[PDB]
């Protein structure tokens, strides 16, 4: 039988997208300061 | 010192754009890796 | 000027956290790509 | 016959490289100013 | 502030190198992902089929 | 025997992780210097 470890895979990919958005947020603040 | 600080500010602004550009690229790459996993799971496995 | 750079110092600090975040992202993504390759090699292929 | 969506996939991978490239170009302009 | 407008300069320079590195890392990851896709497409499927 | 190009795949993946580390080593240095400029 073949059972892909799918739910973990999906949770990890969501963790990746979360880190990407955090990244964009830290940048959004750096830009803010600069424009001040 | 004015421009010294005004040069650095401009650089940092390009650097920030660099990080955003890379993040967007990783975002796209992440969806394609998900696509590969879903293809293997939904399309390939059921037939093997 | 104490301030114009002040923002810059704090701005670079936030830019640095952005890179640490994207790095942790890329790090997890890398483990998943490795998982796929291992899944195809050790699970799928033997049965194909 | 299964048909992999291998044309939109190439196109997506191509845009990923373009962004990696843009990223490098931006850092190039940043190092330039700093060296100036 | 003078010696501090230079510190920040050396820090940004290190931050830029941090981005160049991560970018090269993603570049290689991208080519491996394409590799996986091509393997499934050009090597696996044809056998999973005929 | 199909054969997955495994040895080369692992080499590349190891190169990716080595680059992530160097990236973070560069950021660590940038931070170290920034916490050296003045105060909070």
């Amino acid at each position: 039988p073949l059972v892909f470890p799918s739910d973990e895979f999906d949770a990890s990919i969501s963790q990746v997208n979360e880190k990407i958005n955090q990244s964009l947020a830290f940048i959004r603040k750096s830009d803010e300061l600069l424009h001040n | 010192l004015e421009g010294e600080v005004n040069k650095i500010k401009s650089a940092l602004l390009s650097t920030n754009k660099a990080v955003v550009s890379l993040s967007n690229g990783v975002s796209v790459l992440t969806s394609k890796v998900l696509d590969l996993k879903n293809y293997i799971d939904k399309q390939l496995l059921p037939i093997v």
